[PDB]
């Protein structure tokens, strides 16, 4: 099956350097673009870097430019993130995200198990989720809203907004990839709708398996930005 | 040989089964084709070119 | 003995069928159509030019979204095109480079190809590990595959140069139904819009109407003087048009069981490789060996336009399901989109 | 610009696909493609065994040159519907046995096997898709011709023959009859070899003929010839 | 009277035929290695012909009233284009050698990207080789009050002129001619050897044909380029006083050079059957 096993975490003194390795098995690693996404203990997803197929296009987050280097080894099916001059704000749970891009593709579809790295002691789009905790009895419909400071309706007719679910003690998974299209392997009870700068996610016939934190992400223009996350309890 | 006899029997059975088919007059079906072409005339971008704003290929 | 009697009975039956056909005719299509407005001038401009093939392009099929396209060439590679942006989605290598047919599934999940290796290969487009794999290899034909069309994700219909059409079960890889009755190599297939009938054109200058679930022929259509190379249903499913090597296209009527109209010009002496109908059925597009395509008024039998711009023989045509554009493939390794 | 991030990524993927297609282009264009024909079973098996369904392909490398052979046997169909697929082959290899002028096809008495081979050679050499395609002619089983010519004269096949019933003159006459069937002499050449040799001299012949064909192709492209 | 009139007529008609041939070749090619080389040669010859008309006035009327910048620019274009044509001929000869004599080893090295790099390199080399004209061009004021667009070699010492003329003669005639001759001789030898080895018929024909195209190409090149260097070297080595007739022959040989460019597109991209396929639809 498709696997992305990460390695290289641990305890790091400030100003040190550690390399994270993302071993791949079960898919064509050469034809897939690769991402690094990290999550601080404050429960917030954050984009880090991106390397494309063929290592032709490389993008970095504004807080990691000049310190982090991202590289891939296609024959060995390994992805490397070279990290230098580490600060105390780099303590996170670095994930390895698999992505492919063509017409009708499903990017951000698979995520790694992640690794833990501990450091001892302007024009970006803002995605905000007003609701942080929605207690609800299972079996009823739940609506989750995520609004944008900029319109995601591009001139080609596609709205670039994604929905993610993170169960407790697990890795995030994809639900909706462009505002309406349901991911593969997830039930039909999840539905996404919206227009312009207002987006909603409807979970009809809620079960206990869907309890977790829901994130909204845009792919209109780099850097990619997530939301604060709405947690569904009980 | 019995192969030629079997082939001829198959051919005559197919021809007999083909001959007993109800046929409508050619004028009626020609009128039907004309009516279908007239009913979908405005939905044909090739026959009636669309404005450049509605053209996917610009 | 019995052979002479059976031959005499067959001749008598053919004579009776001809008499029944003749008594059915009362007025030609031209006699009814002569009092409608002329179609006018058809001027189509080349909007896209898909490049990347390095050999003769033999087959091409549109997608149900009217945006995705698939083409096959002697390079041994299947290419899926994004016709809106000219981009390539997939480049599927082929085990056998002698491909002569391709098809795109109505659900968009599969692509089929076939040729001189006697095998229909099904390709899985949407796969979890990102690559396009060979889902199924359909063997059983003793002659080269000339055409293949998807019924659904599990049923396909193939025509072969062994005077035989087949219906396949993709999951089991077996041949559910075998269609026999042609005396020559079968060249083309076309499916009815209702997924209940299909017609085939062979090299015996004849066309036959089949049923998928019964495996038997209703009607046989004649009139051509050479090998039929292409065939295509009318949009309503009550008629179809054929193209042959005698530089003439016919229009046949299912309910009347007769020849309706003939499309020919004194200045055309080259065969016809592909035929296709417009969305309304008023226009009939035919590809030729003289390097260009002619647009025919399907009711008036008058030439309305010419699609020139190919440097070699035009091999394959195609009109999108919404009828927005026409794609033409040629032996010069280029596909062109017209509006 | 006016492109999204995903649009740019798709364009980059399309460019990589184009690069791979181009890279496979030279590999496809640097291989010698040969079309193997032959009437019945004359030398069909021997030419394959010297390298020790529908279309059969054989791959081998001789002196840093990769060879493609396509065998159209068991393709019992209409030839005029798939013979244009080989319009760009480098050369045509034709195999004719020499010990079949005394034989009959056993279905039609008035058809001689050598006459049928000549008819097929005339049909293929003068095809409209093979105007500028060279033909390598293989004459198999010359030891059988040796041991059969002493008891059966060549006059059984050619009533107009007026030569001695010896091996060399009869072989020359047969070769001349085969090369006279070419009526496109101004644009193609016919290479003749006697292939009844246990030694590996047939592959060398094929290599020399292909070298000559490519040399003339390059000369024609340049304009000198 | 009439001498200058017929000389400027010859210059202008040579210019017109050069333009028409080069622009026809460019139009047919535009909108393989051989096509790239042919296009580069056509560009070189077309720019050569665009530079031609300026000194038609000089052969028409004695003084060069076109200033100094125009003189230097025309000298620049003429000396870069002139030598970017000769080297394109040499590169085509080497490519034909590699295609015929080495059909296997050179097949891998013959890729369109390689042809593009060779074309860029030859353009750069032609730019770099003509630096003396870049620096020391100008006008030489005649005693009567006239001027000529010439090369003003510094000082009264003739060492600069002799060195430059020997350098340009060698680098622009001897090396390209010997390379072309060697390549074509080896092509002929290889063709004969391949004909003998296979044992095929019609060897006569092929041998004769290729010996007639090589002879035409080399004979045209020599017959046109040789008299210019012969006259220049004769002027340098000996001491020759000026004469109107000598100026007439010098101008005639100069316009004969431009003739090679007008002529060579026909030989290199008109007799080829590949070009004839594209030209047939036009005419
Ligand atoms: N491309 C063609 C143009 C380029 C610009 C110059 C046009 C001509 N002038 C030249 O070639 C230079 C050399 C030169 C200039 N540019 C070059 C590029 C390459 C090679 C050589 C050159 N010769 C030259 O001046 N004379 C020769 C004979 C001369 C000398 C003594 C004499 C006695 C009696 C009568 C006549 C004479 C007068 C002058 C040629």
């Amino acid at each position: 099956d498709v696997q992305l096993v990460e390695s290289g975490g641990g305890l790091v003194q400030p100003g040190g350097s550690r390399k994270l390795s993302c071993s791949a098995s079960g898919f064509a690693f050469s034809s897939f673009g690769m991402h690094w996404v990290r999550q601080a203990p404050e429960k917030g997803l954050e984009w880090v870097a991106y390397i494309s197929s063929g290592s032709g296009t490389i993008y970095y987050a504004d807080t990691v430019k000049g310190r982090f280097t991202i590289s891939r080894d296609d024959p060995k099916n390994t992805l490397f993130l070279q990290m230098t001059s580490l600060r105390s704000e780099d303590t996170a749970m670095y994930y390895c995200v698999r992505s492919i891009y063509y017409y009708g593709s499903s990017p951000f579809d698979f995520w790694g198990q992640g690794t833990t790295l501990t450091v001892s002691s302007g024009s970006d789009i803002v995605m905000t989720q007003a609701t942080s905790s929605v207690p609800v009895t299972p079996g009823e419909s739940v609506s989750i809203s995520c609004r944008s400071s900029k319109s995601l309706l591009h001139s080609n007719g596609n709205t670039y907004l994604y929905w993610f679910l993170q169960r407790p003690g697990q890795s995030p998974q994809l639900l909706i990839y462009r505002m309406s299209n349901l991911a593969s392997g997830v039930p039909d009870r999840f539905s996404g709708s919206g227009s312009g700068t207002a987006f909603t996610l409807t979970i009809s016939r809620l079960e206990a398996e869907d309890v977790g934190v829901y994130y909204c992400m845009q792919h209109l223009e780099y850097p990619l930005t997530f939301g604060a996350g709405t947690k569904l309890e009980l | 040989n019995t192969a030629s006899i079997a082939q001829a029997r198959k051919l005559v059975e197919q021809l007999k089964m083909e001959a007993n088919i109800d046929r409508i007059k050619v004028s009626k079906a020609a009128a039907d084709l004309m009516a279908y072409c007239e009913a979908h005339a405005k939905e044909d971008p090739l026959l009636t070119p669309v404005p450049a704003s509605e053209n996917p290929f610009r | 003995s019995e052979l002479d009697q059976l031959r005499q009975e067959a001749e008598q039956l053919k004579n009776q069928i001809r008499d029944a056909r003749k008594a059915c005719a009362d007025a030609t299509l031209s006699q009814i159509t002569n009092n409608i407005d002329p179609v006018g001038r058809i001027q189509m401009r080349t909007r896209r030019t898909l490049r990347g093939h390095l050999a003769k392009i033999y087959a091409m099929h549109w997608g149900t979204d009217s945006r995705l396209l698939v083409s096959a060439s002697q390079d041994g590679k299947l290419i899926i095109w994004d016709s809106y942006t000219t981009n390539k989605v997939h480049a599927i290598p082929l085990r056998s480079s002698w491909v002569m047919t391709c098809a795109y599934a109505p659900s968009g999940n599969y692509v089929a190809c076939g040729g001189l290796d006697n095998i229909c290969s099904i390709y899985n487009l949407k796969t979890r590990e990102g690559n396009v794999r060979v889902s199924r290899e359909l063997a059983g034909h003793t002659g080269y595959l000339s055409c293949c069309r998807f019924l659904d994700d599990n049923q396909i219909v193939t025509s072969s140069g062994d005077t035989t059409c087949a219906l396949w079960d993709i999951e089991t890889g077996q041949q559910t139904t075998t269609f026999t009755g042609h005396t020559g190599d079968v060249m083309s297939l076309s499916l009815a819009p209702d997924t209940r009938l299909f017609v085939s054109g062979a090299c015996d200058a004849s066309a036959k109407l089949w049923d998928v679930r019964e495996g038997m022929c209703r009607q046989t259509f004649t009139g051509h003087e050479s090998d039929i190379n292409a065939i295509c249903f009318f949009p309503n499913g009550n008629a179809f048009a054929t193209g042959s090597d005698d530089a003439t296209c016919r229009l046949f009527d299912l309910r009347a069981d007769q020849e309706l109209m003939t499309y020919s010009h004194d200045n055309i002496i080259c065969g016809i490789t592909s035929v296709s109908f417009s969305k309304s059925g008023r226009l009939l597009l035919a590809g030729y060996d003289d390097f260009n395509c002619n647009v025919w008024d399907a009711l008036k039998a008058d030439r309305a336009g010419v699609l020139a711009g190919h440097d070699n023989r035009v091999s394959c045509l195609g009109v999108t399901d919404d009828g927005m554009a026409v794609a033409t493939g040629s032996w010069d390794s280029f596909l062109k989109i017209w509006n | 610009c006016t492109l999204s991030a995903e649009d740019k990524a798709a364009v980059e993927r399309s460019k990589m696909i184009d690069r791979n297609l181009r890279e496979d282009g030279e590999k496809a264009a640097r291989e010698v493609k040969l079309l193997l024909l032959g009437a019945g079973e004359s030398g069909k098996n021997t030419i394959v065994k010297q390298m020790k369904t529908g279309i059969v392909e054989t791959h081998f490398t001789f002196k840093d040159l990769h060879f493609k052979m396509f065998d159209v046997g068991a393709q019992r169909s209409e030839r005029k519907k798939w013979i244009h697929c080989f319009e760009g082959v480098t050369a045509i290899i034709f195999c004719v046995a020499l010990s079949d002028y005394d034989l009959v096809l056993a279905e039609d008495e008035e058809m001689n096997r050598m006459h049928a081979s000549m008819k097929l050679f005339d049909s293929i050499c003068n095809n409209k898709w093979f105007t500028d395609t060279s033909i390598i002619l293989f004459l198999n089983k010359k030891d059988l011709f040796e041991e059969k010519i002493k008891k059966s004269p060549l006059t059984i096949c050619y009533p107009e023959y007026a030569g001695s019933n010896t091996y060399e003159e009869a072989a020359a006459y047969i070769q001349c009859q085969f090369e006279d069937l070419n009526k496109r002499k101004d644009t193609k050449e016919i290479y003749t070899h006697f292939t009844c040799s246990t030694d590996t001299k047939n592959v060398q012949f094929v290599f020399d003929a292909v070298t000559d064909v490519i040399i003339k192709n390059n000369l024609k492209d340049c304009g000198l010839f | 009277l009439t001498s200058n009139a017929v000389l400027t007529f010859i210059y202008f008609v040579v210019c017109i035929i050069g333009l028409c041939g080069n622009t026809l070749v460019i139009y047919v090619i535009l909108r393989t290695i051989t096509n790239i080389y042919i296009l580069n040669l056509a560009i070189a010859d077309e720019l050569f012909m665009l530079g031609l008309p300026f000194l038609a006035m000089q052969v028409a009327l004695v003084h060069w009233p076109f200033g100094k910048a125009i003189c230097r620019v025309v000298m620049t274009v003429d000396g870069i284009n002139q030598f970017t044509s000769i080297f394109c001929l040499t590169v085509m000869s080497i490519d034909r050698y590699l295609a015929v004599v080495h059909p296997i080893k050179s097949a891998k090295w013959r890729r369109p990207r390689t042809a593009k790099m060779i074309t860029m390199a030859v353009w750069g080399v032609s730019l770099l080789v003509i630096l003396p004209i870049m620096i020391y061009a100008g006008l030489r004021s005649n005693q009567w009050g006239r001027s000529s667009c010439t090369i003003n070699w510094p000082g009264e010492s003739g060492a600069w002129y002799t060195g430059f003329i020997i350098y340009t003669f060698i680098l622009g005639f001897l090396v390209p001619l010997t390379i072309i001759c060697l390549c074509y001789l080896f092509i002929i030898i290889k063709v004969k050897s391949s004909g003998i080895r296979v044992g095929s018929s019609k060897r006569k024909k092929s041998e004769k044909k290729v010996t007639r195209m090589v002879s035409i190409v080399v004979a045209v090149f020599i017959f046109c380029w040789l008299p210019f260097y012969i006259f220049n070297v004769s002027s340098v080595s000996m001491a020759i006083s000026p004469t109107p007739a000598l100026k007439g022959m010098f101008d005639f040989v100069v316009v004969l050079t431009y003739a090679n460019s007008c002529a060579n597109p026909i030989l290199y991209a008109f007799l080829s059957d590949n070009f004839k396929k594209s030209f047939q639809n036009v005419l």
